[PDB]
């Protein structure tokens, strides 16, 4: 199966740095992205239009780092420079709680299952978790660098025991926190340059994380261990896991890379063309989501576009 | 005198001669420059390269009578030569200047780069013009690598070859390289060919 | 005229200088790290400054570019350096020599092997 | 600029001799660094903090608890 062309979204004035879907509503992406607003998608299944925004949200006062969707398609959250996160709904705008507390940027948040609480790693080298009132209920020390990106893990058994939290910095060097004690208990060393962004894989058991030097090694977090090492050859920006099969996507510097992990090859090097732009450093994807089929990939680049691959 | 063994060797002479060293500059000639013999048509001179041993055995006489070994100075503004006197600072103490001279380097005490050496080795007398001049003022000998034109004003022992040739400028500075590190006891067998390669003391293009 | 004074040069200068496994070609990021890398009193001149990096990273990216020589470029420089060639340029590759360099080798009294060739003009 | 308002003292005086009157202008700068109120140093003086050199890992080792 070959990812293809099907078409491209325009509707921000920035570069997308996230891209979040929900299971609930399969037509539905939230978008954020470098002009202080999210856009969310209304997705029809069509030609090269894919459909039209349906509400746009606004209220920060800086880039919007990341946003993320809960299960139920109706919440958002959104992680922007202005020192805050804000909750939102895609009926109406309408922000519910500010989340004020950190001293600088905030690079990611993320929410837990069941709508619990919310996780969010800062450029104050700390890790904060929130309630949904606005609450900060811990606040989590440790990193000697700034964090880059924070996540938390999918357990595929439904609330076993405990819930686990992801973090990586540019201290190349990946923590693994329980915030059911607020302890540390895994520390992932290996990296060599500062790492950018980290994913873990929908099983629960896998995590991928990659930085400036453009190597993507893997762990498996229930074994504690390492497994290899796999590059590149460039600048990497984001990662993304499929939910139904067994593929794993990196927003590179010089396009998108897909790879087939279980015999491990690449597959076909996304480099879409952009009508140039030659003379200086062509577009890049900067942030990339697969959907909740696990059929269709999108992918924000800095050129003010939201583009989307789907396996034929 | 000498014990009769560090006269030419035979493939020594091989390396002279395939780094075209025994060519010289063109009919211009130095009267203080006797190394010509028998001069070639097409207006080419040739060195007695011979003659070029003793004064480069002579040479590394100079620098092994140092007691300090970073203080003899290595110079060369040629394109050509910064890779030889770099790999000559790396084999010996040598501290070298490749590049701009930055001058007051031998006068004017508070500089930076203030360097005061009790031994300078110039590649092209010419071209470093500041060096043998800053040595003039602050009693220091001089050996310079010379062609049959070279300006030998200021200058005590010459090691006659072409400092116009590519091969010529990095063969002897690993010459003069491989006399000083025998003396000095870094290798201690006198007919072993010092199994670093000759080729390591080149300039790159690219 | 945006002609940038060398308090700006030589800060970006001293920033590239020890800080390349860092901040990046993107102007934000650099701004947002360059405040706490430095202490820089004015946020004109750490916009100014930071901007300039930016512009040093894209000129770094296309090759090598002077005053500059960080942690990976000296390492990058002395391995080409390093070049031990095999083929061995100054060894015999078959040697060629003109009549007055031939006579000047059996006045020395050394046996080589020469192939005299006639050179006129 | 705002640093002379900011660093430097002035002070001006009239000294009366027998020949007529002379002027006193004495100007103090003081060190920047110990102004112990308000800014601590010139505005176009920056610091770049030294940094701490570390030795690649070589190795992906893990570290548990
Ligand atoms: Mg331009």
């Amino acid at each position: 199966e070959v990812l293809v062309l099907r078409g491209t979204l325009e509707g921000h004035n920035g570069w997308v740095t996230s891209l979040a879907t929900s299971a609930g509503q399969p037509n539905l992406l939230l978008s954020a992205s470098r002009d202080k607003t999210l856009i969310s998608w209304k997705l029809t299944g069509d030609d090269q239009k894919f459909g039209v925004p349906v509400r746009s949200f606004k209220g920060h006062s800086h880039i919007v780092q990341d946003c993320t969707l809960t299960a139920d398609g109706a919440y958002a959250l959104s992680a922007s420079w202005d020192k805050t996160l804000r909750l939102w709904d895609v009926a109406t705008g309408e922000t519910y709680q500010r989340f004020v507390g950190h001293k600088s940027d905030v690079m990611s948040v993320d929410i837990d299952k069941k709508a619990s609480m919310i996780i969010s790693g800062s450029r104050d080298k700390t890790i904060k978790v929130w309630t949904i009132k606005g609450q900060c209920l811990a606040t989590l020390l440790g990193h000697n660098d700034w964090v880059s990106q924070v996540r938390v893990v999918p357990n595929e058994k439904a609330d076993d025991d405990s819930v686990t939290i992801i973090s990586a910095g540019n201290d190349k060097m990946v923590k693994a926190w329980n915030l059911n004690q607020f302890q540390i208990e895994a520390d992932f060393i290996g990296h060599n340059s500062n790492i950018n962004t980290l994913t873990a894989s929908p099983d629960g058991t896998l995590i991928a994380s990659a930085g400036k030097d453009g190597e993507i090694m893997l762990w498996n977090l229930a074994a504690k261990k390492a497994m290899y090492t796999l590059s590149a050859q460039d600048e990497v920006f984001s990662l993304a896991f499929s939910p139904n099969r067994y593929w794993l996507a990196a927003a590179t510097a010089t396009g998108i890379k897909v790879f087939s992990l279980d015999p491990q090859y690449l597959v076909d090097d996304l480099r879409p063309e952009f009508a140039g732009y030659s003379k200086a450093a062509e577009p890049h994807a900067v942030s990339l989501a697969w959907s909740a089929d696990g059929q269709t990939l999108f992918a924000g680049y800095t050129d003010n576009v939201i583009r989307v691959w789907q396996v034929m | 005198s000498l014990p009769a063994t560090f006269d030419l060797t035979p493939e020594d002479a091989q390396l002279l001669l395939a780094a075209n060293t025994h060519l010289g500059a063109r009919n211009v000639q130095v009267h203080q420059e006797p190394y010509v013999f028998n001069a070639r048509p097409d207006g080419v001179h040739v060195i007695n390269v011979g003659k070029t041993w003793e004064k480069l055995v002579l040479a590394a006489r100079i620098i092994a009578a140092i007691p300090n070994p970073e203080d003899v100075v290595a110079i060369s503004s040629r394109t050509f030569g910064q890779r030889a006197v770099l790999k000559f600072a790396a084999h010996t103490g040598a501290t070298p200047i490749a590049g701009r001279f930055t001058p007051g380097s031998f006068t004017n005490y508070i500089t930076r780069s203030f360097k005061e050496p009790r031994l300078v080795i110039v590649t092209d007398p010419r071209s470093d013009a500041q060096a043998i001049k800053e040595a003039s003022y602050v009693n220091i000998p001089v050996i310079a690598l010379t062609d049959l034109d070279s300006p030998s004003e200021f200058v005590d022992v010459a090691i006659p070859c072409n400092n116009r040739g590519k091969h010529s400028i990095g063969l002897i500075w690993y010459l003069l390289a491989r006399e000083v590190l025998r003396l000095r006891g870094a290798l201690v067998d006198r007919t072993q060919p010092w199994s670093i390669m000759p080729d390591l003391y080149f300039y790159r293009d690219p | 005229g945006r002609v940038r004074t060398k308090t700006v040069k030589r800060a970006s200068k001293a920033l590239i200088e020890r800080y390349y496994p860092k901040l990046t070609l993107d102007f934000q990021t650099n701004k947002r790290l360059c405040d706490e890398i430095a202490t820089i009193q004015s946020k004109r001149l750490r916009n100014k400054i930071a901007g300039y990096t930016t512009h040093l990273m894209k000129r770094i990216q296309k090759g090598p570019v002077r005053g500059i020589s960080f942690k990976l470029q000296e390492e990058e420089r002395e391995r080409k350096d390093q070049y031990v060639p095999e083929v061995s340029a100054l060894d015999l590759s078959r040697l060629n020599v003109d009549n007055q360099t031939s006579d000047l080798v059996k006045s020395l009294g050394l046996k080589l092997p020469l192939s005299v060739i006639n050179v006129s003009a | 600029g705002q640093p002379v308002n900011d660093f430097i003292d002035t002070a001006t005086r009239h000294v009366l001799m027998r020949q007529g009157v002379l002027g006193i202008k004495v100007k103090i700068m003081r060190d920047p660094a110990k102004s112990r109120t308000g800014p601590k140093a010139l505005p176009d003086a920056v610091t770049i903090i030294e940094p701490k050199e570390e030795e690649p890992i070589l190795a992906p080792s893990v570290k548990d608890y």
